[PDB]
RNA sequence: AAGUUGGGCACUCUAAGUUGACUGCCGGUGACAAACCGGAGGAAGGUGGGGAUGACGUCAAAUCAUCAUGCCCCUUAUGAUUUGGGCUACACACGUGCUACAAUGGACAAUACAAAGGGCAGCGAAACCGCGAGGUCAAGCAAUCCCAUAAAGUUGUUCUCAGUUCGGAUUGUAGUCUGCAACUCGACUACAUGAAGCUGGAAUCGCUAGUAAUCGUAGAUCAGCAUGCUACGGUGAAUACGUUC
């Protein structure tokens, strides 16, 4: 029983389901494996799993929006765990001791004004 | 009817839009819960000095915030 | 090889094959490859020793010449040497077209620096 | 020379994009506004005290 | 940083090779921030090994890290009042992040014309050896071992 | 350049197309440096700068289709 | 087909109004000195990440051409109004910026995923006539409508290591648009023209995680015309043991 992965990561939000079965991840209507369009490791998205002892628990038939691609990707990476340790609330003391669950570090910042790439400063000539 | 609120401080419009569901609701009337459109800000970014002293600068903005309240039914103690 | 003077490169594809002549390249040599039994399939110096003619004797009947008006654009540049301007005193003083004349790195027409 | 070119510019000499915009309290050329017809450091005395409207400082 | 110790926290885990240092030169292959053409190069320049070596390139390839392994590294320091060098050995986790630079700067020297051919030269010709960039290696390697020097020095 | 009327000022109109009289040579006086050719173009000069030159330029049958009166050059070089 | 049409479903982001981080109970031992390295559970580290905020003061630094201005000069001209030249001129010297020297590259048709913005004479669809720059008409209009396909990349064809199918510098013809008009003095399109150039001497800069680099998106200024400019997302590494210079 578990519902409601939402999964952020870099402007690019994710809202999934989990229905029990075996394992068998898809988004919008489509393929997985042919729509994560570089991404030979569609695999290490699907890692959670790999660290949760159980590989083919649930179906998700997940969506997700916005970003980039794998910007897109990764969070359902993040979007199945809230709702991964909302089927059963033991794995909190059980998927953090690889380090997992959630965090949100960075995303990107402001153009300093009067700079060029918002950390680079232009080249000043000589002395 | 849809009527729209915008203005540009935000506790002084949320105030106007509680007032208007306080004089609709006090009269028989099923109004929805008022409605937060999104609040478009725009910028002004601008040379502070007088003379040609650029790469120090400072921006402006103003912000119009925009809300929503929609009545479905026209009574004698709903008009105006 | 024998469309305008010759046409060297063998072996590479015809469409760009038929760049090295004056007067067509790479946009109009897709237009003039215009016959049956005529495309590009990596046979430049091949498969065709009657099948080159018809691709010719439409270039004689395509009616800029490639080669033979050679004298016109000097024709019309030396009419342009009345002394009005644009070609006029970037010749006849030469200095370059191109709206600056000593501000930039303008050496295309310039000797050295 | 410039209270001429005020004198010329509110007036018309009659083609139809020969005239400019400047700057109302001030009097530039340059770099003017058209959400407020005033001009970028004369903006700047009246968009502080508070007497225009719309502007919080910055820094969003 | 006169603050000390910067964390690391880099993680590189693979697809199907199974192993962390696999992942490390995919991350200098790959310039311009252009991940999306580094391991179609990779994995289509460790499937043309065993069609090139006698092997495959798993077993191959620990060796081809093992013959370019640095061991010993010159850092220079003015001791106490006089200016020449020192030897020092490097500490095990920076060796390898030293290492993996000389395949590619010298896969970017053959002149194979075909870069994911002209790259894997050196992982063949590697695990045997007089490669193209372990002679740096060996040139290095005797630079202060055999130039023993004052090696007392701290730094 | 475009099509419609190539953009004679219609006040040199105004002298050429009734100067074109009798066989006199009062050329132009004009300092307009803008208008192109018409093709009914009687032998005389014209005044083409306003600066300070009135330089007697040709009307010799050029190529007469150049949108402009610029015979005339504006500065030196050396 | 997709209009998200109904259901009126309302949860799921969502869009602007709220609860709570602080060395807190923490293990040490600094001997009680605050604090420092550690372990726990808030998603969260020890000012969570960035901005806005610029102390007394220096440089008789900069501005009378934003404005204000003490004082001296101009007084049928050192004022005024047009038209028309100029601010772009040229053997040269140096700053900044861009686009490239190629095969993890080029051409070619097909082929997915953003943010932030503007638009009531402005943005302009759909279908239409053009090689394209565009021309006509033309419904919808401020989350809903329009500009507005993001692009890089993926799968696939092909050129096969060359002054080259690399690059477009230059140069004539034939147009479009804005305008009263594009010669001095704009911009864009396709037709051929196709130069310099093989990752650059002495030297010299910019950057410590969404960071430099890569292709793109929007905006003001503006009838028309930016490689600059300030803003926005996408892809995203390597490295910092150390204070000797
Ligand atoms: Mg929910
Ligand atoms: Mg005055
Ligand atoms: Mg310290
Ligand atoms: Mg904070
Ligand atoms: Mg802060
Ligand atoms: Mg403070
Ligand atoms: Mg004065
Ligand atoms: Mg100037
Ligand atoms: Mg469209």
């Amino acid at each position: 029983v578990e519902y409601r992965g939402t999964g952020r990561r870099k402007n690019s939000v994710a809202r999934v389901r989990l229905v029990p079965g075996e394992g068998n991840i898809t988004v919008n209507n489509r393929d997985v494996r042919e729509y994560l369009p570089f991404e030979s490791l569609i695999l290490d998205l699907n890692q959670p799993f790999d660290v949760t002892e159980t590989k083919g628990n649930y179906d998700v038939l997940v969506n997700v929006h916005g970003g980039g691609f794998t910007g897109q990707a990764q969070a359902i990476r993040h979007g199945i765990a809230r709702a991964l340790l909302e089927a059963d609330p033991e794995y909190r003391g059980s998927l953090k001791r690889a380090g997992l669950l959630t965090r949100d570090p960075r995303m990107k910042e402001r153009k300093k004004p009067g700079l060029k790439a918002a950390r680079r400063s232009p080249q000043f000539s000589k002395r | 009817i849809r009527i729209r609120l915008k203005a540009y401080d935000h506790r002084v419009i949320d105030q106007s839009a509680e007032k208007i569901v306080e004089t609709a609701k006090r009269s028989g009337a099923d109004v929805s819960g008022p409605i937060p459109l999104p609040t478009e800000k725009s910028v002004y970014t601008i040379i502070r000095a007088v003379h040609k002293y650029k790469d120090s600068r400072e921006q402006f903005e103003q912000r119009t915030h925009k809300r929503l309240i929609d009545i479905v039914n026209p009574t004698p103690k709903t008009v105006d | 090889a024998r469309i305008a003077g010759v046409d060297i490169p063998r072996e590479k594809r015809v469409v760009i094959s038929l760049t090295y002549i004056y007067g067509i390249g790479t946009s109009t040599a897709q237009k003039i490859l215009e016959e049956a039994n005529v495309s590009a399939d990596t046979r430049v110096k091949d498969l065709t020793d009657d099948e080159l003619g018809r691709i010719r004797e439409v270039v004689d009947g395509y009616k800029v010449e490639g080669d033979l008006r050679r004298e016109t654009n000097l024709n019309i540049k030396r009419l342009m040497e009345i002394s009005s301007y644009r070609g006029i005193r970037h010749r006849r003083g030469l200095p370059v077209r191109g709206q600056k004349t000593k501000n930039n790195a303008r050496t295309r027409k310039g000797p050295v620096k | 020379a410039k209270t001429s070119m005020v004198a010329k510019q509110q007036k018309k000499q009659k083609y139809a994009v020969r005239e400019y915009t400047r700057c109302e309290r001030c009097g530039r050329p340059h770099s003017v506004y058209r959400k407020f017809k005033l001009c970028r450091i004369c903006f700047r005395e009246l968009a502080y005290k508070g007497q225009i409207p719309g502007v919080r400082k910055a820094s969003w | 940083p006169r603050k000390g110790s910067v964390p690391k926290r880099d993680v590189l885990p693979d697809p199907i090779h199974n192993s962390k240092l696999v992942t490390k030169l995919i991350n200098k292959i790959m310039l311009d921030g252009k991940r999306g053409t580094a391991q179609r190069i990779l994995y289509s320049a460790f499937d043309l090994v065993e069609q090139r070596s006698g092997r495959d390139a798993l077993e191959v390839f620990e060796e081809a890290i093992n013959n370019i392994m640095p061991v010993l590294e010159v850092k220079a320091r003015r001791v106490g009042g006089s200016n020449y060098q020192v030897p020092v050995e490097v500490r095990p986790e920076r060796r390898t992040t030293l290492g993996l630079r000389w395949l590619v700067n010298y896969a970017r020297l053959r002149g194979e014309k075909t870069m994911e051919d002209r790259l894997a030269n050196e992982i063949l010709d590697a695990a045997n050896n007089t490669g193209g960039a372990v002679k740096k290696r060996e040139d290095t390697h005797k630079m202060a071992e055999a130039n023993k020097a004052f090696a007392h020095y701290r730094w | 350049s475009i099509k419609k009327g190539p953009f004679v000022d219609e006040h040199l109109m105004k002298k050429v197309e009734a100067q074109e009289g009798s066989e006199k040579k009062q050329v132009i006086k004009t300092w307009s440096r803008r208008s192109t050719i018409f093709p009914n173009f009687i032998g005389h000069t014209f005044a083409v700068y306003d600066g300070r030159k009135h330089v007697p330029v040709y009307v010799t049958e050029d190529m007469v289709g150049h949108k402009l009166g610029e015979f005339a050059p504006t500065r030196t070089f050396k």
